[PDB]
């Protein structure tokens, strides 16, 4: 649910190529 | 009748102007500024670069180019500001013209200073020394032609393959060796390409007089060979650059020496850099501190030529035919005191200057403002306060650079009458 | 400059003076790895 | 099964991670950050400024005492950066987790070297040695508490910033002692103090051979803010370090800690004497009769130098013509370090780069928080093995500013 | 005139104190 | 000058600063002005270890 | 930190130089009870017996290496003992004592000192004596300091 | 780049923060504040009661 | 959270020049 939301933003964050807010995402998640 | 601002902008006006038309030398000097901008007080050493040319390779496919070259870093390290503080007086403030004649003074003052270092420099950090008995004058019989042996001197090293050379003469020299002053300036300027060539001979009354080195009889102790190495660990730990223009030798004796000296290895040749072809003259290095009794330390690093140990890439560093020996003689070049005459390749000496690092309108007891002199390459800071002890104000004037003789092996000075 | 995996029989294990407090029955821990910090780990196997 | 960004950002995450994790002791020192910013000159010879010292300056009327302040200052040289250069091939890349793999290999690399750097320097130039001869134990009796001798001779020495101090045991020596480990991380850190943690890469401080050495005459040091250098201009002075003329430098290395008989340590602060002998760290042996011990013996019964030299005083009384230089590492023993607050400083600057400027290779800027480390991620394409060229580089310089707050803990010294 | 423009203007610029456009008004001058 | 005072150990001070132009700088002057007294000596006691002889 | 070492350094060598409860020991201050000194049981009881301790307690102020000998735990305490939120702190200001190397003194002559309230001064006017030092002649004082 | 307000506060507040935290002897003398306070520099000297027995 | 408002009202009275107020809020910070 939540977590599969955020793996999804976290992964399209990642595609764009921005660290700074997957490793935010990745806070988030853990 | 001047406001705060007006005399601001006089100020900064008229030091600019003055110090840009008055200082020779240092537009000689090819300025440089550093990369990093401080906030500090003590000036980081700047560790900037020397270039060699990498001869050009021709062809389609340069997958074997490879040959990468030592990189060495010479250091340049800013000293404390050269300031002028003096007290403007009523009589200054009354209106535009005393303002600007007082400041122009000021801007005189820090110039000449300015200039006064140059020459120092050059004057005692100069390798190639060229002497002999006679005088300079214009007759060819029994006197110099001190531009045509600098010139031979210069081209004979190959240092300079390209641009031109700088030439510099003491006002009775440059009276001697055939120079008019009519249609010129003090500096013998003619009142009026940046490419290439631009070689010029003016005439700069700093030059200092070098004393004469009351030292005989010094003889080499034991074999001394130097390497140009661009790396070594710190006592950290860490790895900092080399200056590879200073290398210390071991001598029988210091007495007698000090930083101003010229001294000629008897055994030791020049080799023209781009060539490695050894030379009649005889190589001529220049004493920069006396560090103890026994070492010193000259301007050109002695690489020989006949080094085994020496790398290619260290080999193409080369000035020298052969290392010290056991018992070579200094053989010292400058006998008598006379007033010396400079000259320098291109980028012979660098002029470094970053902006003073300062805080304005914090404090309201002071005013403060930062100028720049981008002709001469000078970066200084203005402050006014008023004083009740005078019942005016207080005018300082700090000029912040720093000066490097960098490729000491470019910068000759030539001094006459060494006849004894 | 990383850990190193050390097995013991059980009676040298014990001879070398080597606790199971808190440990599962091979010496190790009941739960970057140790061994990625460059931690050794001792166990004893039969 | 990868595209660019997503290689990028994976491979940024993961050497954040592992960087960050496996480097305790990088992580206990001061983070400090130049505004040169220089580009690719070995930065620069970067001076750093160090705490001033001044004498009472009492009374209400002060007219000339602020002229005559030293401001001496400590230099650190960056170097070049310490990269990684592999590649990556079809099997890294297929997957997330092979990929993450990969570059966590290369970030644990990089965080080792990042760790040795910073233990080795504390242990080779660390001054405030403190030796038993019993090892480290709990037992009050035939044991030695290094946390408690380590904690009092900061505190005498009046050396400590008040933010605490970090004590850092070898694996042996923190089993040794009672430290429980379970409710605690791996090394020992919560997720006498609680600073007290265990780092692996602690090294092992070898013996020295040198016996009956003297000083050979009477030098006196004394802090200097400035000299010229061959160039004419004013070149800041390293005061941390001292050239001390010695009878014969034999078996002496770089790691040798020494301590003059008769010479006692003094309060940084209150100058007053302490009963503890003042131990120095050698770290280079110049000659053979001249050496370099990190802390600048500064003596307070030293009439030629200033009242402003004076507060600078460390010692208790300046070498004599023929005093015992006393080695102390007389047994092999891994060392533990402990030092304060602002004893060890890593100075990083972003590495300079163009990016985007020139096609052909991507190259992105990360920058460690927990760690002061800069670094670029720049990976290429390389036709002639068919894969992509990848580079890691962290610069960075760990410097041990104030080695007198750096302290060595060496058990055994039986004799 | 032209020059009594420009002393006008340098004039205003030297009581606020800017330099800058000082210098650059000078320079039109010469 | 602003004048501060400390709580907990019962000082007074003054800070200051102001611009001086010999130095380029900001003097900045802290200042604490007390007085310390041993009032009643016989109530203070020094203990002195190790006292051989 | 200057002005803050200035203020302890200046009590502490007051407390110093100005204390008169003098207690001192052959035996080093330990844990021991057989062979060492525990300088706070003596403090307080000459503190308790001379009774000048309004019944407020006392403050003892070790030095690093007698708090360290002391057996202070200091886990559970301050950077000078003072558990944060018998007061036993530890300062690194305290002086050494050196030694006085008087060895034959005597009182010059029989000598009674009193407390005076009040005396006059140069103008006449009445101003109060310190009631707290008293001068005393002795035979000699040559290796006596303050 | 701090104004002098702010150069002030935080200067103040450095002080009374560490004074206050490292001075142990000094907290835990008497703090006496002169009944007379006044401007002046001079520094009198301040005669205060002991215990009347 | 309030944290950050609180720091905003820190910066604020520092700017002012009071620091009775920028050490009260600092306490209330803590």
């Amino acid at each position: 649910a939540n977590k599969d939301a955020i793996r999804k933003q976290m992964d399209a964050a990642a595609s764009k190529g921005d660290v700074e807010t997957y490793r935010k995402l990745k806070a988030k998640l853990k | 009748a001047l406001n705060e601002g007006q005399i601001v902008t006089l100020a900064v006006d008229e030091i600019i102007e003055t110090i840009s038309a008055i200082t020779p030398m240092a537009q000689k000097a090819k300025k440089y500024t550093p990369p990093a901008a401080s906030m500090q007080r003590s000036s980081n050493t700047i560790w900037m670069p020397v270039e060699q040319e990498s001869p050009t390779q021709e062809g389609w496919d340069l997958t074997d180019k490879a040959t990468g070259l030592l990189e060495l870093n010479v250091a340049v390290n800013m000293g404390e500001p050269d300031n002028d503080f003096f007290q403007l007086r009523a009589d200054d403030l009354r209106d535009e013209t005393a303002y600007r004649r007082r400041i122009q003074s000021a801007a005189r003052k820090l110039a000449n200073n300015v200039e006064l270092k140059v020459a120092n420099m050059a004057a005692e950090m100069g390798s190639l020394v060229i002497t002999s008995p006679d005088a300079i004058g214009t007759n060819t019989a029994d006197a110099w032609n001190f531009v045509a042996d600098a010139e031979e001197i210069m081209f004979s090293r190959e240092l300079n393959r390209d641009m031109g050379t700088s030439y510099f003469f003491n006002p009775q020299d440059y009276k001697k060796a055939g120079y008019d002053l009519t249609k010129r300036d003090i500096f013998g300027r003619i009142p009026e390409r940046q490419v290439a060539g631009f070689d010029d001979v003016l005439r700069s009354p700093k030059l200092p007089v070098l004393t004469k080195s009351t030292a005989t009889g010094i003889t080499v102790s034991g074999a001394q060979s130097f390497k140009p190495v661009a790396w070594q660990l710190d006592n950290d730990g860490n790895k900092v650059n080399v200056d590879n223009r200073f290398a210390t030798v071991t001598l029988s004796a210091t007495t007698g020496m000090k930083r101003g000296d010229k001294i000629s290895f008897a055994g030791v040749k020049f080799l023209g850099q781009m060539a490695k072809n050894v030379l009649a003259q005889d190589a001529t290095f220049s004493v920069v501190r006396v560090v103890d009794g026994t070492h010193v330390e000259i301007t050109p690093k002695p690489v020989a030529l006949d080094d085994v140990s020496l790398s290619p890439e260290q080999r193409a560093y080369a000035n020298v035919n052969t290392s010290l020996a056991d018992a070579m003689a200094v053989n010292i070049l400058n006998v008598k005191d006379a007033r010396t005459n400079v000259f320098w390749a291109d980028d012979a000496i660098r002029i470094v200057s970053q902006p003073i690092p300062a805080n304005h309108e914090l404090f309201a007891g002071m005013k403060t403002t930062s100028f720049s002199i981008p002709d001469v390459g000078l970066n200084g800071i203005f402050a006014t306060q008023g004083d009740i002890s005078t019942l005016s104000g207080l005018c300082r004037i700090a000029l912040w650079y720093g000066v490097n003789a960098t490729r000491p092996e470019a910068i000759g000075v030539g001094l006459p009458g060494q006849t004894a | 400059d990383m850990g190193t995996s050390y097995f013991f029989n059980p009676q040298d294990y014990k001879k070398a003076g080597y606790d199971l407090t808190k440990r599962d029955i091979f010496g190790r821990i009941p739960e970057i790895q140790r061994q990625v910090a460059g931690f050794d780990d001792v166990l004893r196997s039969p």
